[PDB]
C-alpha cells in the first residue's frame, strides 16, 4: 500500500514543482536580459548627444 | 499603371533594412525588392516615418548590398485573387500554383487580413453535425459554424481522426424534416510546416476519397521560409469566406499543427526584439490567434456556413502551456486524446473527461435529434467520472474494500471505454450511439439516475448489452 | 483648432508634428479618414496619439486636427434597448450604412435624433436649479427617464417648454445666463459623477444561485471577482446574474471576448420575461461590445464607457449591476499600449500603474445619496483570466486587494461537470456579518445557524477527505462513514445547479431555506438512528433518499406542499426504521 502511494502520488507532485519552478527562474532570467538590451541601447545613445 | 523605385538603401541588418526617401509607402504595403543579381525578393512595411521606413524580408537578405539593391511598389495592402475555380487546385501557402497548371483569373481581390464580423449580422449556430464517433456526435456534439480544435499529443494520431471526420460528415435533415437535398460541402485544408511523410499520407487519402474535385489545398513545407508559414492560414480562411458568404458553400476548414505557426510567430516577434511574454512567445498571441480564429460563423439572411477543426500538438501534453492556453480562451470546446487509452489499443482515443463541446445546448434537444440527449449527456458524464475516481482509489488501496455500488460503478468504466470509445473505422448513427449509451446506463439501478427525468428512464431503460 | 500632420506610423500609434497647443488626453481625428485617437504625450512640437480604429494604409502626410474636448459619453433617454461598440457608436445603424463587416472611418450619433419623447415638466419660472435636480420626465419602457440637470450647471430658470413630444436636441428649459438645457449632456468618462455621500449596504444582491446567495453573499453596493481557468463557467455564472438578479437596469461590457456569446444577448434576451416587471428581459439591458478582432486600444474605453452609463442610470434612483466579462484584456490592451510608449514594464511585461486603474475602476460602485436627493446603488462583478490557472499573476493581486467578494472557480470540478464550480474551500465574503439583520427579517430567524451549520458539515466532509482517500473508506466509524454521506447529499443536491434547466436555473431563498432543512433534518435523524445500532448501508437504503434528491427540480409554486410531505416523510421512515 505505501509503494503504490508513494510511486502513484507523491513523485509526480514533487516533479510537477520543480518543472514550475524552473519556468518561473527562466522567465525572470529573459526578462533581466531585456532590461540589459535596454539600458546598453541608452548607453551607446548617450555618447552621440554632441559627438 | 506606372511603377516607382527606390534605391536609397542606408541600413541592413538581419532581416530589416531601412529607405530613406521612402514618404510615400503606405504602411503594411508589399514591395518587391530586387538585387544585383536579378533574384527577386519579397517585403512589407512595418513602420513609416519622414526619416526613414522600415522594411522587413520575407526570407534570408543573404547578397544584398547598399550599391545595387533597389525597393519597388506592388499594392497598398495585401491582397487575394479569388476564383470559383480554385476548387481543386494546390497553391503553396504565398498563392503560386504547385500543380502545374496555368494561374487562374481573378474575380475579385480581398483583402487578405479580413474585416471582423458584425454581431448584429451573425445568427446562432444551430445545425448538428452527425460525425459518426459516439464520442464526438452524443457528449462533445458538433455544429454548423463551431470552430472546435483537437488537442493532440506527439505520437497520437490526430489527422486519421481528422480525416475520418472530413469523411463521413453529414447533416441529417430527415431529423427536422428539412428535405433532401444538400447544398453544396466544400473543404479547405491548409498545411503549416508539414513533412513529405505526412503529406503524402493526407494526398493519397483525399485521392482514394476522391474528394480532392471540391478541395483546396495550400500546402507550406519545412524548408520553406518562415514568413510564409505566416500567411498560409490567412488565405485559407480568405478563400472559404469567399466561398461560403458569395456562393452559398458548406466549408470545412482543417489547419494542422498550429504550434509550428506559434513558432513561426516567436520567431518572426523575437526578430525584432521585443518584450516577450510566458515563455518567450509574444506579448500580443492572443489578439493574433483571435484574427484567425473569430472568422467563422454563420450570417444572418445568408446559406453558406463556414466550420473550423484546428489541430494542435500539445507539448509536453502540457494543458498550462501558452499555445494550448491562449487557444482556449478563443474557441468553442475542444477534443482531447488520451495517451493512456491509445497505449491499450483504444480507437479513437478521445477522452470525455478534458472534452468539451459548448455549442452542444443549442444544436440537440426536443425537435433536432430527440428529446433525452442532454440528460444522457450527464448522465454519462457523472457515471463515468465516479467509476474513474473509484479505480483510481483502488490502485492506491487495492480490490477488497469495495462495496457493491462500487464494483457496478468500476463495472461501468471499463465498460464503457471498450464498448462506447473504441469503434475503430466504424460510422455509427446518433440512433445506434443513444442505444448503446441506453445500454450502459442499464447496469445501473433505477434510484442512482437522479439526472434523468421519470419519464426517460419509464422508456428507454432496460435494454441489455447487443456486443454479441 | 489645433491642426498638424502625420510623422511616424507604427502600429496602433501615430506621432503627429506642429500640434504645439495640444492638450492631454484629448480627442484628435487622425488622416483623411477621421480615424478618432487620443493624446497620451506630449513632446516639444510633436504630440504622441493612440487610434482607437486600424491604422494601416495611412500615409505620412495626412492631416490631423484635435477637436479640443476629452472621450466623452452622451447620456439621456434612449441609451436602453440597445447595443453599442467600444466608443459608444449603435452596431445596429453601422449595419444599415456598411453591411456585415465592420469598416473604420463610420460617424453615427449615440442617441436617435429622429424619435419623439412625450416631454413633461416640473419646474417653473423663477426656480432656481443645481447640479443633479429634475428638470422633467419622460416615458420609457415601462421606466420613468428623469431629466436631470448637468453636474456642473447652476442659475435660475427662465422659462419652460410646455407638454408635448420634442427631439433629444431641442432645449426645454433656458437659464437666466443663457445657458440652454437639453435632454442630454455629455460627460469626460475618466471623471467619476459626483454624489452628496455613500452608505454603508446592508441589502442583499439576490443573484439566483444557491451557493452564491447562501455561502458568499454579495451586497447591494458591493464589489466581486471571480477568477477562473478556461471552460471554469465565468460567462454562464455572468449571463444567469443578467438573466435573474433583481436589480433594475443590467449593463453588460463584453471586453475583448467571443462575438457569438453577444448573438446569444441579442437573440434569446427579446424572447425572456424581466423578472421584476413582466415586460421583456431586454428592455431594461444596456449592451457594449468589443470583440477580440475589434481594434485592442478599444478595449480600455469600453470599460469607462460601461461605467459611466452605469453611474448614470444610478442618479435617477435605479439600482443597477454591471457584468465586465474580462479585465485581463484590457490589462493586455494596456501592455500593448505601454510597449508601444517603450516604457520600462514592471512585472510580467505589465505596466507599473495597471494597480491604480483597477483601483480607480472597482472604486465607483457603492451606495450612494444622489444629488438629487433620491438613493441608488452600483455593483460591479469583474471576470479575471489567468494565464493557465496561475492565481499568483498580478491582475488576480491586484483585483484581490480591493474587492469585497471572492469567487473562485476550480477546473476539477468543471471536468466532472459539478457546475457552477465554485471552489467553496478557497472563497469568501466580507458582506455576510451586515447582512444577517435582513436575513433574520426576510426568511427566518433561523437561517444564520442553519448556514453555519451546514459550513461545519463541508469543514468535517473536507477534513476526512484527506483519511479515506489513503487509508481506505471503511476504516473510517459509522458517525465517519454518515458525515461522508451527508457532506455527499449537500453537494450534489444543494449546491449544484444547472444553468439550463427549465426550473433549477432560478432558485428562490426560501426554497433554498427548505432544502437545508431537509438534509439537517435528516442527518440529525441519520445520528440518533446510529446508536441504535442500524447499519450505515442500511440508510443509504432508504426511499427517503430520493425526496432530496429531486427537491431541486420542483418549481417554485409546487415547492411548499412538497415540502410538508418531506419533512413527514423523513421522521416517518426514521421511526419505522428498526
Ligand atoms: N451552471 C451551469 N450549468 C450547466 N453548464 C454550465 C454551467 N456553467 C458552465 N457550464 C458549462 O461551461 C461551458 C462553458 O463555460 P464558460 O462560461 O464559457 O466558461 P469561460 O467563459 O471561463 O470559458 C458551457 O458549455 C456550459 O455547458
Ligand atoms: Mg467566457
Amino acid at each position: 500500500r505505501r509503494v503504490n502511494a508513494l510511486e502513484q502520488v507523491v513523485i509526480p507532485g514533487i516533479r510537477a514543482q520543480i518543472r514550475f519552478i524552473q519556468q518561473v527562474l527562466e522567465q525572470r532570467e529573459r526578462e533581466d536580459t531585456f532590461r540589459l538590451k535596454r539600458i546598453k541601447g541608452k548607453i551607446e545613445a548617450r555618447e552621440a548627444e554632441e559627438e | 499603371l506606372l511603377k516607382k523605385e527606390y534605391t536609397g538603401i542606408t541600413y541592413i541588418s538581419g532581416p530589416l533594412l531601412f529607405v530613406e526617401n521612402a514618404k510615400d509607402l503606405a504602411y503594411g504595403a508589399i514591395v518587391d525588392i530586387k538585387d544585383g543579381t536579378g533574384r527577386v525578393r519579397g517585403g512589407q512595411v512595418i513602420e513609416v516615418s519622414e526619416e526613414y521606413a522600415v522594411i522587413q524580408v520575407f526570407e534570408e537578405t543573404t547578397g544584398l548590398d547598399l550599391a545595387t539593391t533597389s525597393v519597388s511598389l506592388v499594392e497598398d495592402v495585401a491582397r487575394l485573387g479569388v476564383s470559383k475555380e480554385m476548387l481543386g487546385r494546390r497553391f503553396n501557402g504565398i498563392g503560386k500554383p504547385i500543380d502545374g497548371l496555368p494561374p487562374i483569373t481573378p474575380e475579385k481581390r480581398l483583402p487578405i487580413t479580413g474585416l471582423p464580423l458584425n454581431p448584429v449580422a451573425r445568427r446562432k449556430p444551430e445545425q448538428f453535425i452527425q460525425t459518426g464517433i459516439s464520442t464526438i456526435d452524443v457528449m462533445n456534439t458538433l455544429v454548423r459554424g463551431q470552430k472546435l480544435p483537437i488537442f493532440s499529443g506527439s505520437g497520437l494520431p490526430a489527422n486519421e481522426i481528422a480525416a475520418q471526420i472530413a469523411r463521413q460528415a453529414t447533416v441529417r435533415p430527415d431529423l427536422s424534416g428539412e428535405g433532401e437535398k444538400e447544398e453544396p460541402f466544400a473543404v479547405v485544408f491548409a498545411a503549416m510546416g508539414i513533412t513529405q511523410r505526412e503529406l503524402s499520407y493526407f494526398i493519397q487519402e483525399f485521392e482514394r476519397t476522391g474528394a480532392l474535385s471540391r478541395s483546396v489545398l495550400f500546402l507550406n513545407k519545412a524548408d520553406d521560409p518562415t514568413i510564409e508559414r505566416i500567411l498560409t492560414p490567412r488565405m485559407a480562411l480568405t478563400v472559404a469566406e469567399y466561398l461560403a458568404f458569395e456562393h452559398d458553400y458548406h466549408v470545412l476548414v482543417i489547419l494542422t499543427d498550429m504550434t509550428n505557426y506559434c513558432e513561426a510567430l516567436r520567431e518572426i516577434g523575437a526578430a525584432r526584439e521585443e518584450i516577450p511574454g510566458r515563455r518567450g512567445y509574444p506579448g500580443y498571441m492572443y489578439t493574433d490567434l483571435a484574427t484567425i480564429y473569430e472568422r467563422a460563423g454563420v450570417v444572418e439572411g445568408k446559406k453558406g456556413s463556414v466550420t473550423q477543426i484546428p489541430i494542435l500538438s500539445m507539448p509536453d501534453d502540457d494543458r498550462t502551456h501558452p499555445i494550448p492556453d491562449l487557444t482556449g480562451y478563443i474557441t468553442e470546446g475542444q477534443i482531447q486524446l488520451s495517451r493512456e487509452l491509445h497505449r491499450k489499443g483504444i480507437y479513437p482515443p478521445i477522452d470525455p473527461l478534458p472534452s468539451l463541446s459548448r455549442l452542444m445546448n443549442n444544436g440537440v434537444g426536443k425537435g433536432k435529434t430527440r428529446e433525452d440527449h442532454k440528460q444522457v449527456s450527464d448522465q454519462l458524464y457523472s457515471a463515468y467520472a465516479n467509476g474513474v475516481d473509484i479505480r483510481k482509489l483502488v490502485a492506491i488501496i487495492g480490490e477488497d474494500a469495495l462495496t457493491e455500488n462500487d464494483r457496478r460503478y468500476l463495472q461501468f468504466a471499463d465498460a464503457f471505454e471498450r464498448f462506447f470509445i473504441n469503434q475503430g473505422q466504424q460510422n455509427r448513427s446518433i440512433e445506434e450511439s443513444l442505444q448503446i449509451a441506453w445500454a450502459l446506463l442499464s447496469m445501473l439501478p433505477q434510484g442512482e439516475l437522479k439526472r434523468i427525468s421519470k419519464d426517460h428512464i419509464g422508456k428507454y431503460y432496460g435494454q441489455k448489452l447487443e456486443e454479441i | 483648432m489645433i491642426q498638424g500632420v502625420i510623422q511616424k506610423i507604427a502600429g496602433p500609434a501615430v506621432i503627429a508634428k506642429g500640434m504645439l497647443g495640444a492638450r492631454m488626453y484629448d480627442i484628435c481625428k487622425v488622416g483623411e479618414e477621421g480615424l478618432v485617437g487620443e493624446i497620451i504625450r506630449l513632446d516639444g512640437d510633436t504630440a504622441f496619439v493612440q487610434v482607437y480604429e486600424d491604422t494601416s494604409g495611412l500615409k505620412v502626410g495626412e492631416p490631423v486636427v484635435s477637436t479640443g474636448l476629452p472621450l466623452a459619453v452622451e447620456l439621456g433617454p434612449g441609451m436602453l434597448n440597445g447595443i453599442y461598440d467600444g466608443i459608444q457608436r449603435p452596431l445596429e445603424r453601422i449595419r444599415e450604412k456598411t453591411g456585415i463587416y465592420i469598416t473604420r472611418g463610420v460617424v453615427v450619433h449615440a442617441l436617435d435624433r429622429e424619435k419623439k419623447w412625450a416631454w413633461t415638466p416640473m419646474v417653473k419660472p423663477g426656480d432656481e436649479v443645481r447640479g443633479g435636480m429634475v428638470l422633467g420626465t419622460v416615458p420609457e419602457f415601462g421606466f420613468t427617464h428623469k431629466i436631470l440637470v448637468p453636474p456642473d450647471v447652476r442659475g435660475r430658470v427662465k422659462e419652460v417648454k410646455p407638454a408635448g413630444e420634442y427631439t433629444v436636441e431641442e432645449p426645454v428649459v433656458v437659464l437666466e445666463d443663457g445657458t440652454e438645457l437639453k435632454m442630454y449632456h455629455t460627460w469626460p468618462v475618466r471623471r467619476a459623477r459626483p454624489v452628496q455621500r455613500k452608505l454603508d449596504p446592508n441589502t442583499p444582491f439576490l443573484t439566483g444561485m444557491r451557493i452564491l446567495d447562501v455561502l458568499f453573499p454579495v451586497a447591494m453596493g458591493g464589489t466581486a471577482a471571480i477568477p477562473g481557468p478556461f471552460g471554469s463557467g465565468k460567462t454562464v455564472t455572468q449571463q444567469s446574474l443578467a438573466k435573474w438578479s433583481n436589480a433594475d437596469v443590467v449593463v453588460y461590457v463584453g471586453c475583448g471576448e467571443r462575438g457569438n456569446e453577444m448573438t446569444d444577448v441579442l437573440v434569446e434576451f427579446p424572447e425572456l420575461t424581466d423578472p421584476k416587471t413582466g415586460g421583456p428581459l431586454m428592455h431594461r439591458t444596456v449592451l457594449i461590445a468589443n470583440t477580440s478582432n475589434m481594434p485592442v486600444a478599444a478595449r480600455e474605453a469600453s470599460i469607462y464607457v460601461g461605467v459611466t452609463i452605469a453611474e448614470y442610470f444610478r442618479d435617477q434612483g435605479f439600482s443597477v449591476a454591471l457584468m465586465a466579462d474580462s479585465t485581463s484584456r484590457w490589462a493586455e490592451a494596456l501592455r500593448e499600449i505601454s510597449s508601444r510608449l517603450e516604457e520600462m514594464p514592471a512585472e510580467e511585461g505589465y505596466p507599473p500603474y495597471l494597480a491604480a486603474r483597477l483601483a480607480a475602476f472597482y472604486e465607483r460602485a457603492g451606495k450612494v445619496i444622489t444629488l438629487g436627493g433620491e438613493e441608488g446603488a452600483v455593483t460591479i462583478v469583474g471576470a479575471v483570466s489567468p494565464p493557465g490557472g496561475d492565481m499568483s499573476e498580478p491582475v488576480t493581486q491586484s483585483t484581490l486587494r480591493i474587492v469585497g467578494a471572492f469567487w473562485r472557480l476550480d477546473a476539477s470540478l468543471a471536468f466532472r461537470r459539478h457546475f457552477p464550480a465554485i471552489n467553496w474551500n478557497g472563497s469568501y465574503s466580507l458582506f455576510t456579518s451586515a447582512l444577517d439583520p435582513w436575513y433574520r427579517e426576510n426568511v427566518a430567524e433561523d437561517y444564520p445557524e442553519l448556514r453555519d451549520a451546514i459550513s461545519e458539515l463541508l469543514q468535517r466532509e473536507a477534513g476526512l477527505q484527506e483519511i479515506v482517500q489513503l487509508v481506505g473508506p471503511d476504516a473510517l466509524q459509522d458517525a465517519e462513514r454518515l458525515v461522508i454521506e451527508v457532506g455527499r447529499i449537500i453537494r450534489e443536491d444543494f449546491l449544484q445547479q444547472n444553468a439550463y434547466h427549465e426550473v433549477d436555473a432560478y432558485c428562490s431563498m426560501k426554497k433554498a431555506y427548505g432544502i437545508m432543512k431537509m438534509i439537517l433534518a435528516f442527518y440529525k435523524e441519520a445520528e440518533a438512528a446510529i446508536k441504535r445500532g442500524v447499519s450505515i448501508d442500511e440508510i443509504l437504503q432508504l426511499p427517503v433518499l430520493e425526496r432530496i434528491g429531486r427537491a431541486r427540480y420542483v418549481s417554485e409554486e409546487e415547492f411548499p406542499a412538497y415540502f410538508e410531505e418531506a419533512m413527514k416523510e423523513i421522521q416517518g421512515a426514521f421511526k419505522a426504521l428498526a
